[PDB]
This record gives C-alpha cells, structure tokens and sequence, in this order.
C-alpha cells in the first residue's frame, strides 16, 4: 500500500538460487535492485548484492521452495523465451497464474 | 540509488487475445464455458 | 491480547492489519503521534479473572476450507475398502457420495486437476486416491423398459 515499513508487503524474488516470498514490513530503498557481478578469472556471472530493503520485522508469512540452478549469464540476440503471469488478490488470497 | 536515468514518454503497445487463465480446476473437455471475472480486456 | 480500535474503513474477508499508523479522529493531522483528536488505532482487552461473562476470553479457531473440486490432502478418519468394479456401489471417492458403475479411462488430467465434469455438470472423469489413474462413471440404473 505504502511501501514504507509502516505497513505489510509482499515481496517475491527469485535470488537465482531458490524463489522467496516473504510478506514482511520492508523499508525499502528508492531504488531497489538485484547486483549481478562479473568476474574475471571465469566467464561467470554470479548475484552478489541484496538491497531491496533495509530492514524485515514483525512478519508472519515466509516460503522458500526448492534450489535451483539458472543461467543468469548474459545473453545476445533475441528474446528466446516469454513469461507472462496474472495477479490478483481476492478475499484474502492472491493469487498467481503463470 | 541510481542516477544514470534518461526518462521517456510512457511507451504503449496493444495487447490483444492476452490474459486469459483457467478460471477453476476441473477438468473439462469440448465444452464452450463462459465465465464472469476479472479478466484482460481483448 | 490487543484489537484494533480504529480503522478508516472496515475490512474485506480474510484480510489483516498489524499497522500501527495513528489514526487521526479529528480532522487536523497530528503527525502520526499521541494527542487530541488523533488516537493509537490498538486497544488492549482487560481480561480479569473475576470479571463478567462477556468480558472473558474466548478462544475461536475457524477452520476454512472448499469441498470436492481440487485434489485433496486431508481424508477423514474412515478407513478404505477395495472397490468393486462393473457393477454399481455407493461409491466415495474423496468425499462424493452417488451411486454408479465405474470402468477405466484414459483421459489426459492436468496435475492440479482432479475431478472432470461433463456437458451435465455432474462428474463423468475421477481419480483414484491411492492409486494415481483415471476412470470414467456411469449410472446402472439406466435404459428404458417397455412392458
Ligand atoms: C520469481 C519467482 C518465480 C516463480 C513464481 C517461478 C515459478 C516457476 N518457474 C518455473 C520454470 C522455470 N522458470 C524460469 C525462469 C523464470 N520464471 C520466473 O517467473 C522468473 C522471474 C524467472 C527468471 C528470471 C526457467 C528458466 C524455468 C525452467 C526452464 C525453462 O522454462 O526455460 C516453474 C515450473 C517448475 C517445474 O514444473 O519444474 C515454476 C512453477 N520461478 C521463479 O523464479
Ligand atoms: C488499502 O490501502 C489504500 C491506501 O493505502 C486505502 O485507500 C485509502 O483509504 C483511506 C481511508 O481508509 C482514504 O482516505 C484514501 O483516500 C484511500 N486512498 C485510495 C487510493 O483509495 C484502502 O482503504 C485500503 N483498503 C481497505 C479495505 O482498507
Ligand atoms: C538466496 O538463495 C539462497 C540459496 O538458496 C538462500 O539460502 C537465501 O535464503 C536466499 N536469499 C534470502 C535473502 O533469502
Ligand atoms: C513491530 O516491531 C517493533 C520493533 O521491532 C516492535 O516494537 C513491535 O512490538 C512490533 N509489533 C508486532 C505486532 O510485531
Ligand atoms: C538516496 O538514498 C537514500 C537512502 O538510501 C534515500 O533516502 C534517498 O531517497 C535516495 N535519493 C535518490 C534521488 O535516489
């Protein structure tokens, strides 16, 4: 609603190892973000910042499901794939449709 | 925070034939259903 | 144990509200601390041992579920028999209660569907609890009779 801490929110992240869904009073920052970074002495690209919020408190709902392996790399060309989902949030549910 | 901005005028595109989910969790076969519900406009 | 005082505007089913926001009674805002006309939105129930039927705690738990259109994980406490096929019983898979020959299937149900309704809305496809298949349902007490 506010996004301020001073009310509940939902936050769905997939942290390229599992996907978190925690409903948990965030801080947030004006510009959240996911920092993958690039190293050298490999062709690997890895996650390595979480900023997304500055705080988590006072919370109730929380799912992890299983890891998972992704290929965050960067890729040139077209877009090989698309992914389209449906929110709603009725009667105290929300649902997603994937 | 992120200062490397260049804003643009909010880009439109038409979505059509989009936004469409099972609306339950039956199955159901040769059957032309109609439903009522919050659905994506064609 | 503590309930909300005050809100701006009731509630939709099954929703909740931890907010703390102070909740401005008069209409001059106060900046979201303590004073006149603006008041902490939480009040704390007085729960003395010795007080009013009425005032007593009350423990309430309401058990919220939806029947017989998703596949189930919760059975009741009765226990399972063998079914008897091509030939009609008073059949329960998963809670339902009809009566009619049952024979095998080969329809092709999604994971996170199990129940298949025909043009008639009654059900023509389930799916064995204990063992993962589809069938399909018929009445026995069916065709005409001229005398
Ligand atoms: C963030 C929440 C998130 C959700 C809700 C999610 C759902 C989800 N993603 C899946 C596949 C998959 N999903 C993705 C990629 C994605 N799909 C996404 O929603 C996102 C955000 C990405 C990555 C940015 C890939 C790569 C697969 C499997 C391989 C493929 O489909 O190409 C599957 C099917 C799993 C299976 O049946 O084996 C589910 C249920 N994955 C997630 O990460
Ligand atoms: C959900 O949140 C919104 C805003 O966070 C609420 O809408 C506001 O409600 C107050 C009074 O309750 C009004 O003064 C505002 O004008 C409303 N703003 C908007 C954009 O609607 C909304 O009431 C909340 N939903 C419920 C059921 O309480
Ligand atoms: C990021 O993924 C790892 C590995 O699955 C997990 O342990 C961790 O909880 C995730 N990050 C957060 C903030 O939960
Ligand atoms: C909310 O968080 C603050 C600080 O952690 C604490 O004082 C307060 O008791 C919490 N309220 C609830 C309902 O958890
Ligand atoms: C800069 O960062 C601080 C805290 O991270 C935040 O309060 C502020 O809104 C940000 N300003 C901009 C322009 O991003």
């Amino acid at each position: 609603t506010t996004l301020d801490s001073k009310t509940q929110s939902l936050l769905i992240v997939n942290n390229a190892t599992n996907v978190v869904i925690k409903v948990c009073e965030f801080q947030f920052c004006n510009d959240p973000f996911l920092g993958v970074y690039y190293h050298k002495n490999n062709k690997s690209w890895m996650e390595s910042e979480f900023r997304v919020y500055s705080s988590a408190n006072n919370c109730t709902f929380e799912y992890v499901s299983q890891p998972f392996l992704m290929d965050l790399e960067g890729k040139q060309g077209n877009f090989k794939n698309l992914r389209e989902f449906v929110f709603k949030n009725i009667d105290g549910y929300f649902k997603i449709y994937s | 925070n992120l200062t490397t901005r260049t804003q643009l005028p909010p880009a439109y595109t038409n979505s059509f034939t989009r936004g469409v989910y099972y609306p339950d969790k039956v199955f159901r076969s040769s059957v032309l259903h109609s439903t009522q519900d919050l659905f994506l406009p064609f | 144990y503590l309930y909300r005082l005050f809100r701006k505007s009731n509630l939709k089913p099954f929703e909740r509200d931890i907010s703390t926001e102070i909740y401005q009674a008069g209409s001059t805002p106060c900046n979201g601390v303590e004073g006149f006309n603006c008041y902490f939105p939480l009040q704390s129930y007085g729960f003395q041992p010795t007080n009013g039927v009425g005032y007593q705690p009350y423990r309430v738990v309401v058990l919220s579920f939806e029947l017989l259109h998703a596949p189930a994980t919760v059975c009741g406490p009765k226990k399972s028999t063998n079914l008897v096929k091509n030939k009609c019983v008073n059949f329960n898979f998963n809670g339902l209660t009809g009566t009619g020959v049952l024979t095998e299937s080969n329809k092709k149900f999604l994971p996170f569907q199990q129940f298949g309704r025909d043009i008639a809305d009654t059900t023509d496809a389930v799916r064995d609890p204990q063992t993962l298949e589809i069938l399909d349902i018929t009445p026995c007490s069916f065709g005409g009779v001229s005398v």
